[PDB]
Order: C-alpha cells, then structure tokens, then sequence
C-alpha cells in the first residue's frame, strides 16, 4: 500500500527501474522471464468520468506486445534485462505520462510486482526582468518545476563549460534565487542551475543571458 | 517528415561491398519481402521462393557488373577519403516462431537481427546450450533506412519440454557474443 | 582490427498509383552516409554532401548518361512494375491463420488475458476486433505491431483482458482482403 | 508464347 511517487522533468529520460533485490542469480534463469507494465493516467481532480491499459510487454523471447499505436519513447535497455533488472526508458518525458504505473515479473520460480506513481513536473527558469538585460541593471532568476516539496541544495554555473559560479558580492544567492546587480557585458552567456532533492531529482537547466 | 507514402516501393537490386576482404552482396526486394538474390561466385540467380523462379528470370551477369562497379566506386573512395573513420554498432535480436506452437508438431523458430553494422555477423543456434545445425536457412541482409541491415534465421525443431533453444549473436561490434534464451510454456 | 569500409547503391522506384505516377530515386552510400543522389523529380545527380560534388558532376556532364538513366524511369520501374512484378506479387496469394491461446487459467473468473494469433498472411489492411458475446471491446485491447517474418508472410498477436464470467464466450474477429469474409474464431470458457 | 520478363537494374560509374 501507500504507493510511492516518482516526479519526472519534461523534455528529460526519466529513470523507472524495478529490479529483484540484489541476489546474483545464474543467467541462463535470468533470460527466462516476462515482463508487463500497465499505466493509468490518472489524478485527485476529476480527470476521469468516475482507465488502465497496458503499454508494453515482453515475454522471454524478446518480442514487445502494446497498445496499437506504438510508443516510440519506451525502449527497454536489453542490457539491464540480461542484468537482472527491468526498467522503464523514455527518451522523451511525456507530460501525459502522470498516473500510475504496475508491473509484473513473471519467472519460473519466484515473481515480484513493483507498483508506483508518476507525476510530470515541468522544470523551467523565469527571469524577473523578462527580455535583454540593460548596461547595467538588476536581474532576478527563479528555476524550479511543480513539485512541493522544497529543494536542498541548489547549484549555479556560467558559460557554456558550465563553471560553478558561488555567492560573491555581486552574485547572490538566497534559497532558490539569483540575483546580480550590475550585469556587466561579461556576464552573457549560458547560465545554468541544478537542483537536489530528498529521493536525489536532479534538473539541470539552462539560460542565455544576453546583455547590451 | 523524411518518409514520403507510395502504393507500392521496390527496391529492384541492393548491392552492398565491404572493404577489405572483398564482401560482395547483391539482392531484389520489394515491399519488404525479398524477391531473390544473385550468387556472388556461383554466377547464378537464386530466389527466395521456388514458385516466384517459374516465371519470371534476372540476368545474373548484370548482377556481377554491378558489384564490381561498386567494388570501383569503393576502391576510389577510399583512396580519395584517405584518413576516414567508420563507426560500429551493436545489433539488437528477437527469437519468435514462425507458427503458433504446438508441442510435438514441427515449427519452425526465427531469429531476427536488426541494427546490424556493419553486416558482418555469426547468426548460430543452440539446442539445451548445445550446438546444432539441422536445416539452419539464413535469409539475406534486408537494408533499413537507417543505413543499418536487419537479418532473419530459420530453424525447423521440435517443440518439447525437455529442449531450450537460444539464438546466440557473435558480431564485430559486440564486446561478447549475446544470447537469447527462449523456452515456450 | 584495422581500417574497414562499407559501400551501398540502389535505386528506388515508388508507384504511388499503378502505372500514373512512377518516381524513381538512386541513391549511393559510404558508411552509411549518403553522398550522391538522384530523383526523377529533378532530372539530374545531386551531390546531398559536398564529398559528392565531383561525381555528381560527372554524371551531369554526360548526356548519354543522364538520358540513360531519365529512361530508366519507363524501362526499369515501368516495364518491371507492368509484367513481372504484375504477374508475381499479385498472383501471390494467401490466407491468415487465425488461433487462440491463453496465458493463464485457473477457475478463469479472476482477471485474465485472451490471446488472438493470427499468423502466416501476405501484409495487407487488416482490421482486427475483439468481441466479447458480439460486442466489440477497445479498453484493455493491446495488439503486437506488424511482425516481419522475412519469408513474404507477416504476423501478429492481440490480446484482450477478459474479465467476465465463465458462462460467456469470446471470439475474435480479423478482416483481411485475402478472404472474402471475415472470420471468426471463438472460444468457450 | 509466354515468356519471363524481367528488366535489370542499371547502377552508374564515378571517375573520381
Ligand atoms: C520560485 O522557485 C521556487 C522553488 O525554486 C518555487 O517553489 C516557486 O513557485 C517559484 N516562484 C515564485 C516564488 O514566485
Ligand atoms: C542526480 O544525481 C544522481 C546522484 O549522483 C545521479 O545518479 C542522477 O543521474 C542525477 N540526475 C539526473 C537527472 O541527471
Ligand atoms: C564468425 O565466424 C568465423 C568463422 O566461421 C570467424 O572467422 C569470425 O571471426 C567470426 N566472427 C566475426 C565477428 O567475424
Ligand atoms: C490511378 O490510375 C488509374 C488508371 O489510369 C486512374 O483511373 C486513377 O484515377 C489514378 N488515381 C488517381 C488518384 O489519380
């Protein structure tokens, strides 16, 4: 019970994984296992009338079984099959993606079934002073998404080989903000920040800052 | 974007030559399934299905014309690209039978690789991890528009309990030869 | 090991109707790069990299070439497409073979899933339905993609969560041009 | 009388 939620970036592969513990087991069992994983989008709100359906599955062979139309962002890693784990892999994040997800791991012995939510959050950074920058003038740079819970550490970085860029005297930082009171024409350039969590989410997302 | 739609899209003739070691290849497919091929030594057509040989006949000399003016055209290549690299991929396999399995009656299981560059590949069976090689047919290389080739392997067994057939992959651009295991039921 | 190469070349004839619209495309490959292409639509070699420049050019310098291979349009895509493709694809006919299977069982009132294998048939428009007492289902419906089994003849697998009691029948049911009407196979819980 | 048609592909030559 109490299923556990997982939040993914929009625009970035999120890591969906379900493996059987950490036993080494002989791999010639290991090949001999199917695999299905069913979604149902859903939320609190009223998003249904008040469905599930299946998204992808394979049985050892190696064949993939879905929905009609098909999902070109799953594709399963096969390596971490054949290494005694089943992961889900989407190149793109998919904002319709947010419900909840099941799993079942079928072996000739023992079978496990992983279960869990997943919620899309939106990761962007929003500018105070929305357009080019004056010679000299204050700047204000909020990056976050939709998630609740508050973030631990936040990083910054400047320039496109992403230099960490700390508290100075003209650089400040309070929680998750960035401010510069004079932006001198050395300041251009790609700015970035990355953000930690409790569960480990980093969002590494970028700007460019374009001075006078 | 890239794909444009026709009613029906023949390729009418693949050929495909590799450098060094002289790698000739020569074939006729349309709309995915393949027509024939042409012999690359034995100077002779060979067709896919018996039946479509019947009625229709391709000159296999042309088809040794053609390999050898890509044999040109890469040799000239090269010697113009002078220090040129080329990539590796890793192939991706699939073990399916070709009918519904019954346990007891003859079926016949396939192997398809997909992905495959460069189309240099050791496609073999195993039977209970054992080698075997009783009516082992290897279809040519189909090319996909990825410029990668996608090849498929047929084997006439017996589906039993007793027996666990895997289709092993041996390739110049996998760090190990991979293995899909399969067992019905 | 050392340096190794691959080359390609072939040429492309798309039929968009029957003997209307002909295209014709050739197109030559050097490690999986393609370097010289020509479309009937242009009417001459064009370099799509400029590695391709020169010989392209040389092919756009020959008119003996060029019409040589303007007439290749009528008398390799054309003349193929009217006499032996005509005669050894459309004469190639088929029949799908439609079963089913079922994953699991047990007293089969719990959840459970159909399986419908509808294998051996020439690719073709196919409009696969599950019906559950005569009426269609779409929710739980997860259908495999066109299976390419290399030997002209294609397959496929449907599956239907099939919840309901014992005392119902399923059926599926397949619609593919080869056979006149569509047939219709059930099974009995 | 019938007889197996079958047009060849035609491929082309650089100098280079
Ligand atoms: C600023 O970012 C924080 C976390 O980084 C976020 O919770 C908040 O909604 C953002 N916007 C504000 C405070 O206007
Ligand atoms: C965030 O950090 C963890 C711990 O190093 C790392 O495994 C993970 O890949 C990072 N997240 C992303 C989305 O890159
Ligand atoms: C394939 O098998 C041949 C012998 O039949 C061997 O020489 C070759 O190294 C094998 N593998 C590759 C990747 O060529
Ligand atoms: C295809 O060709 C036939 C025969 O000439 C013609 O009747 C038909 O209109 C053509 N199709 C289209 C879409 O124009």
């Amino acid at each position: 019970k109490e299923l556990p939620v997982v939040w993914a970036q929009e625009g970035a592969p999120v890591h969906l994984p379900c493996s059987l513990k950490s036993p080494n087991l002989d791999p010639n069992f290991l090949r001999r296992g199917g695999v299905i994983w069913q979604h149902q989008p859903d939320s609190g709100q009223p998003t249904p009338i008040p469905g599930r359906y299946t998204v992808l599955s394979v049985a050892p062979g190696g064949l993939r079984s879905g929905r009609q139309p098909l999902h070109p962002h799953v594709q399963l890693e096969e390596r971490g099959l054949q290494r005694g784990d089943f992961s889900l892999w989407l190149r793109p994040a998919l904002r319709t993606d947010a419900g909840e997800y099941h799993a079942t791991v079928r072996l000739p012995n023992r079978a496990l079934s992983c279960s869990l939510r997943l919620r899309v959050g939106q990761a962007s950074m929003i500018a105070s002073p929305s357009g080019v920058l004056k010679l000299s003038d204050w700047v204000l740079l909020n990056c976050s998404f939709s998630r609740p819970d508050r973030p631990v550490s936040v990083h910054w970085f400047q320039g496109q080989n992403r230099v960490p860029v700390y508290n100075s005297p003209r650089h400040f930082l309070a929680e998750t903000f960035l401010l510069l009171p004079q932006v001198s024409p050395l300041d251009s350039g790609t700015w970035g920040c990355v953000l930690t969590y409790r569960d480990g989410f980093n969002v590494s997302i970028t700007y460019n800052l374009k001075v006078l | 974007e890239d794909d444009i739609e026709a009613d029906h899209v023949g390729t009418y003739g693949i050929s495909v030559y590799q450098s060094p070691g002289d790698i000739g290849q020569y074939t006729f497919e349309f709309d995915g399934d393949e027509l024939f091929y042409v012999d690359l030594d034995k100077k002779e057509t060979v067709w896919m299905l018996p039946e479509f040989g019947q009625l229709a006949s391709f000159d296999p000399q042309g088809g040794l014309q053609n390999i050898a003016v890509v044999k040109h055209n890469l040799g000239v290549l090269t010697k113009r690209s002078n220090s040129t690299p080329a990539t590796n991929e890793a192939p991706q396999a699939t073990v399916f039978p070709k009918s519904p399995v019954l346990l007891g009656q003859p079926n016949t299981l396939i192997c398809f690789v997909d992905n495959i560059f460069p189309p240099v590949i050791n496609i073999t069976w195993l039977r209970n991890s054992k080698s075997v090689a009783d009516g082992v047919y290897e279809t040519s290389f189909f090319v996909n528009r990825d410029y990668s080739f996608h090849k498929l392997s047929y084997l006439t067994f017996i589906p039993s309990d007793d027996d666990i057939y895997d289709c092993k992959v041996e390739h110049w651009g996998l760090e190990e030869p991979v293995l899909k295991h399969w067992e019905p039921e | 090991s050392e340096r190794h190469f691959v080359y390609q070349f072939m040429g492309e004839c798309y039929f968009t109707n029957g003997t209307q619209r002909i295209r014709y495309v050739t197109r030559y490959i050097y490690n999986r790069e393609e370097y010289v292409r020509y479309d009937s639509d242009v009417g001459e070699h064009r370099a799509v990299t400029e590695l391709g420049r020169p010989d392209a050019e040389y092919w756009n310098s020959q008119p003996e070439i060029l019409e040589r291979t303007r007439a290749e349009l009528d008398t390799v895509c054309r003349h193929n497409y009217e006499g032996p493709e005509t005669h050894t694809s459309l004469r190639r006919l088929e029949q799908p073979n439609v079963v089913i299977s079922l994953s699991r069982t047990e007293a089969l009132n719990h959840h459970n899933t159909l399986v419908c294998s509808v294998t051996d048939f020439y690719p073709a428009k196919i409009k696969v339905r599950w019906f559950r007492n005569g009426q269609e289902e779409t929710v739980g419906v997860s259908s495999t993609q066109l299976i390419r089994n290399g030997d002209w003849t294609f397959q496929v697998l449907v599956m239907l969560e099939m919840t309901p009691r014992r005392g119902e029948v399923y059926t599926c049911h397949v619609e593919h041009p080869s056979l006149k009407s569509p047939i219709t196979v059930e099974w009995r819980a | 009388g019938p007889v197996s048609k079958m047009r060849m592909a035609t491929p082309l030559l650089m100098q280079a």
